């Protein structure tokens, strides 16, 4: 099973994935991986960070 | 023969700006936005920059004053010869990007050079822009800059 947004595969998604995922992305040479592209685009980046901080806000129910 | 596709007509422009100085020199690169409002305001974006490490060194990059908290919602590192621009607004809705102007300050220090030589400063590797409310901007005009060494 997928968890969306699970950036450090603990089986939980908070503040510890979202500051990963901000660091990952400004990797150049950051991979495609699947449960961090939330929006279902082929591509990691600033839109799947965005989806993940509303959620944590509790703006966004869902992932996706 | 063009489409229109080839043809924006609203498009938010991400522009790299140009210096020139001697070997020595530390001068400044702007990364400018224009058409913000026009485009619904920019609520996150990244991108990468491609520079020729033989020829400069990176000092510092910052947010410009157009980035609201940029303690928190902007962040920059660079590597290898690509700098990398993160932002995002971390309250979602209160400290979007609402007006064009400098989006980030790149110091470079220029290195020695035999002959007075023109080096690009230019977008590769991807990335996204997201208006105020984090969807995809439509059209993104991306312009590259450079940095001119004379020696
Ligand atoms: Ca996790
Ligand atoms: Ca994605």
């Amino acid at each position: 099973v997928i968890v969306y947004g699970d950036y450090n595969n603990d089986g939980n998604v908070d503040s510890t994935d979202f500051a990963g995922l901000k660091k990952y992305i400004m990797a150049a040479d950051h991979a495609y991986v699947k449960n961090l592209d939330v929006n279902l685009d082929n591509e990691v980046n600033a839109f799947d960070l965005a989806i993940l901080k509303k959620y944590l806000l509790g703006m966004v129910s869902k992932l996706e | 023969t063009v489409l229109p596709k080839d043809i924006p007509g609203d498009s938010l422009k991400v522009t790299v700006g140009t210096a020139n100085g001697k070997p020595g020199d530390t001068v400044t690169v702007p990364v400018t936005f224009a058409d913000v409002a026009k485009m619904k305001n920019v609520g996150t974006c990244n991108f990468y920059l491609g520079y020729d490490a033989s020829l400069l060194e990176v000092v510092s990059v910052d947010a410009g004053p157009i980035v609201k908290n940029a303690a928190v919602n902007f962040s920059s590192s660079a590597s290898n010869g690509t700098i990398s621009f993160l932002f995002l607004d971390n309250t979602i809705t209160d400290e979007l990007i609402t007006a064009d102007g400098v989006f980030a300050n790149i110091k470079f220090k220029l290195k020695s050079v035999t002959a007075k030589t023109t080096t690009p400063v230019t977008f590769k590797d991807g990335g996204a822009f997201g208006d105020g409310t984090m969807s995809k901007i439509a059209s993104v005009t991306k312009t590259n800059g450079s940095v001119t060494i004379d020696p």
